[PDB]
RNA sequence: AGACCUGAAAUCAGGCGAGGUUACCCGCUGAACUUAAGCAUAUUAUUAAGCGGAGGAGAAGAAAAUAACUAUGAUUCCCUUAGUAACGGCGAGUGAACCGGGAUCAGCUCAAAGUGGAAAUCAACUGCUCUGUUGACUUGUAGCCUCGAG
RNA sequence: UUAGCCGGUCCUAAGCGACAGCUUAACUGCGUAUACAGUACCUCGUUUCGCGAAAGGGAAUCGGGUUAAUA
């Protein structure tokens, strides 16, 4: 028979099973609670599709970029103001602070859980527009990372509407 | 008889047969010492004796010739030559790293250089 | 008698240092040996090794 | 008396006095082999000592103090180079006090002969003394050269 | 979801094990165009010292065939065998080997039938 | 900047957000070995002002010690000697738990050289530090300047002689003036004054 | 199916630790003989023995300092303060520090902000005399800043 | 002072060292806890390594001769 109820499991299994009970069955305080309310997945496939529009380049790319600049106008007039995602928290609640970031969009799952704790409140006391979104290696994906918290300062003129 | 700057010029081949050489002559004095001799002959056992460790000593030192001929000015030296010193000595940074400073601390230094200065009389 | 080879050896070698100093040794110069210090009679004295 | 304790284990005795002396002055004069032109220590400012009881009297002090190097205009980045202490923590409460280290420091700077780094000439960071050059004795030491 | 497993034991999984592979060399008789390759430890004339001799010794060599050598304590008697066909050029019956009190490997041997061990003991001296 | 909100609620402790947080984390930690590595920083606020650097060849440890104090180490406890020193159960020890959990990650890291440590929480029978560690043979930080100096051979084992932060309580040289008159080293200050001075001319 | 997160395996590739020495040095641990003409607090002693860790020196170190003056100015060491202030069955005994005069002199850098017109950073492996290919890294690596201001 | 057959060697007893970990500043002390066949494809899988008997367990040898001293 299948017997995968009974087995006696390792250690490290058996903790990363009673952390998932423990956090249920805790009163978990309404800060750290609010992370349960998230988007749909049809909502945040209305995201997924606009912020790969806003791609920031690859570390590849920054060779080829530089190979043209290396002068066909002149200097950074080559091109225009680069809009992008900005990332990484510690430069993205400066970017709340001084009060540029459009939206803010924010992971579920983030570890320590200090790191976001404070962010949600942040952004309602400034009245910027924040969500949360299903899963932090989704948003790595967009900046090329592995894994909190990615904003939109910028836009074009044809997406602005959307 | 030998000299070990003569063995200098002879071959890897050669250094081989002279060696088994010495050997079979070795032997056959020490039968001569277990059945019958005189005094003459059992002071020949160490110049012989002598002789096959200066052959083993050459031909070591052209084994290893080689071997620094061939790994100079590369990584990843084999173990057997490898600069012993200490193992203190071994360990620690290189002068460039316990020399080097940082970019801050270059242009503390850069920008007030050391100054000749003197009192007058 | 039901030896290991390491006790044989320990025995085998104090054998060995048990026999009279050479007699051309007095003879060279400037020693002050005299007939050998550390000579060891079965009976008398032991090993326990 | 006080010798209850294992006091032989800690007695110091002072044989090596006269040898003490003489190691000391034995790097004293290898410091001013490689010094040779430039005078050695540097220079120290004039303070009054805090207690009433030594209140009267005068000694040198630490360092000048920023105040002070502000008034003739040095840099508190340069002034190790020269040969002067630097003290960021003195201040000066009194105009007395800063007016004696004053007149101190633009006295030794009359004094201050600068080599040129070369080729040529450069102008401040004193000045460049061209070859004209009047001729600088040997390390002077500069307590001795400007004294209380 | 998981997969079926039949056993309540967990056990663990196997994995790929590299052989070693170390990249250089460690010492550099063993390297490519080295061409002094090491020569050997235990020769054939370092395992056979000497023969003895005595008036215990010399009375086997007419009778039973048999010729008796001083040989290195580490050897083996499978070595003796083949040193001793190496050296004087003569295939061996029956080693049997025993260690003097002294620290000497005293290597009693009989000779095949084929062989004559007073026209080897002859060639060699022990006479 | 995003360090300065959390170090700003980590210093509200009693809060039933990180009471809650905290009270997760300590289950966590007493299930698993007494010295083990976590593979990144609880608390990276924390780490980032004791020096901590995430590039190769920093690491970090938890380190787990039991809470109170130690008996003296006596059969029955039976003394022998002076009734001052009949003293088994009320004993203190000199050094700090912070000190003695750099010390127990001497011989399960002796390769490793500690930097500082800080606390991660506590337990009624159990207290617990991660400790900053960085490996000197690794070229990252053998190159770089600002922790070449950990790559000295007299920064062997600091934690053994009492040279990190929380060792360098514990001997009291974090306070000075007159307090810390008594204490160059405890030691070395007894040895000074004790010594007859016999000047050669008396 | 694919991104992470966590935990294992390997005689994987390349590294680092262990043990020894005792004069001096760093940290723990910790007595009694003895003195008090007894003795228990006290003393011997924050010593011996015990258990750790180093180096050519070690530790200490640029004030959460002394002071109450016309103020001084990292640390160490010497002389002096001083057998003083103070501790103590206020018994036996114990006992520093500041100022002063000397040796010697040297200052500094991280966290707390600000590349955000664009990880500028670091390691490993390979390639000519400083390119390429993987990884680390935004849960923060360079540059800037350290209160003397910035 | 000569061995396939005489013993050790191999097995486990009372017990004893270490693994996982657990204590303690360490020294020590405890220690059965654990993820330990049919290049490629399956299907099984509960015991952890070792030490500890020349009187316990255990593959196989007997006659006669021989040397100053071995069988």
């Amino acid at each position: 028979r299948d017997l995968s109820r009974f087995v006696k499991w390792p250690k490290y299994i058996l903790l990363q099973r009673q952390r998932r009970v423990l956090m249920q069955r805790l009163k978990v305080p309404p800060a750290i609670n609010q992370f349960t309310h998230t988007l749909d997945k049809n909502q945040t496939s209305q995201l997924m599709r606009l912020l790969a529009k806003y791609k920031p380049e690859t570390r590849a790319e920054k060779k080829q970029r530089l190979l043209q600049e290396a002068q066909s106008a002149g200097g950074a007039a080559g091109g225009k103001k680069p809009v992008m995602i900005k990332y990484g928290i510690n430069h993205v609640t400066d970017l709340i602070e001084i009060k540029k970031a459009k939206l803010v969009v924010i992971a579920h799952d983030v570890t320590p859980v200090e790191l976001v704790c404070f962010i949600p409140q942040l952004c309602r006391k400034k009245e910027v527009p924040y969500c949360i979104v299903k899963g932090k290696s989704r948003l790595g994906q967009l900046v090329h990372q592995k894994n909190p918290v990615l904003a939109i300062d910028n836009v074009r003129k044809e997406d602005q509407a959307e | 008889k030998i000299r070990a700057y003569e063995l200098r010029g002879k071959s890897q081949k050669e250094l081989v047969k002279q060696l088994e050489d010495l050997k079979k002559e070795l032997a056959q004095l020490r039968v001569a010492k277990v059945t019958g001799s005189a005094a003459s002959k059992l002071s020949k056992v160490t110049e012989v004796r002598k002789g096959i460790a200066r052959v083993l000593t050459v031909y070591t030192q052209k084994q290893r010739e080689e071997a620094r001929a061939a790994f100079k000015g590369k990584k990843f030296i084999p173990n057997d030559l490898r600069a012993k010193k200490t193992r203190a000595i071994r360990r620690r940074l290189t002068a460039s790293q316990t020399r080097k400073m940082t970019v801050r601390k270059m242009k503390r230094t850069q920008n007030v250089p050391k100054r000749k200065f003197a009192l007058i009389a | 008698s039901i030896k290991g080879l390491s006790l044989k050896k320990h025995l085998g070698r104090k054998q060995k240092q048990n026999r009279p100093i050479p007699p051309w040794i007095r003879m060279r110069t400037g020693s002050k040996i005299r007939y050998n210090a550390k000579r060891r009679h079965w009976r008398r004295t032991k090993l326990g090794m | 008396v006080h010798l209850h304790k294992w006091w032989q284990r800690y007695v110091k005795t002072w044989f090596n006095q006269p040898g003490r002396k003489q190691s000391r002055r034995l790097r004293r004069q290898e410091k001013a082999a490689k010094l040779g032109v430039v005078p050695s220590g540097l220079l120290r400012p004039i303070v009054h000592p805090p207690t009433q009881r030594y209140n009267l009297k005068v000694r040198a002090g630490r360092g000048f103090t920023l105040e002070e190097l502000k008034s003739v205009g040095l840099s508190p980045r340069v002034a190790l180079s020269i040969g002067v202490a630097v003290d960021h923590r003195r201040r000066n409460r009194s105009a007395e006090s800063l007016n004696a280290n004053v007149t101190r420091l633009k006295a030794y700077l009359a004094k201050l002969v600068l080599f040129q780094r070369g080729s040529k000439a450069k102008k401040g960071l004193p000045a460049d003394t061209p070859k004209s050059q009047i001729q600088n004795v040997k390390h002077v030491k500069i307590s001795t050269a400007m004294p209380i | 979801k998981a997969r079926v497993r039949t056993n309540v034991h967990f056990f663990r999984p196997h994995t790929l094990r590299k052989s070693r592979q170390p990249k250089v060399v460690r010492r550099c008789y063993e390297a490519a165009t080295c061409t002094f390759p090491k020569l050997a430890k235990t020769d054939k004339y370092t395992i056979v010292r000497q023969p003895l001799t005595t008036e215990s010794a010399m009375k086997k060599i007419e009778e039973t065939n048999t010729l008796v050598f001083l040989v290195d304590p580490r050897s083996n008697k499978r070595q003796i065998k083949q040193a001793v066909k190496e050296l004087y050029d003569v295939d061996t019956q029956r080693v049997n080997t025993l260690i003097r009190p002294d620290g000497l490997k005293k290597a009693y041997v009989r000779l095949t039938s084929d062989y004559d061990a007073l026209d080897v003991a002859n060639k060699i001296g022990i006479i | 900047g995003a360090y300065k909100y959390l170090e700003e609620l980590w210093k509200k402790k009693q809060s039933d957000v990180l009471r809650f947080l905290l009270r997760v984390r300590t289950w966590e930690y007493r299930q698993l070995p007494a010295v083990h590595r976590c593979t990144q920083s609880t608390r990276p606020d924390k780490a980032r002002r004791l020096g901590y650097k995430k590039k190769q060849g920093f690491v970090i440890y938890r380190v787990r010690v039991r809470r109170g104090d130690r008996k003296k180490q006596v059969h029955k406890g039976i003394v022998y000697g002076k009734p001052k020193n009949q003293g088994v159960r009320k004993q203190k020890s000199t050094r700090n738990l912070r000190a003695v959990a750099e010390e127990k990650v001497r011989k399960i890291c002796g390769g490793l050289r500690v930097l500082n440590s800080y606390w991660v929480g506590q337990d009624a029978v159990y207290k617990y530090y991660e400790v900053i560690l960085v490996d000197p043979a690794h070229n990252a930080i053998r190159n770089d300047p600002r922790i070449n100096w950990l790559c000295k051979p007299v920064m062997k084992h600091r934690e053994c002689r009492g040279l990190t932060s929380a060792g360098k309580k514990y001997r009291g040289l974090r306070t000075k003036g007159s307090g810390a008159a008594r204490l160059p080293s405890r030691r070395a200050c007894w040895k000074k004054r004790q010594a007859v001075r016999l000047r050669r001319y008396r």
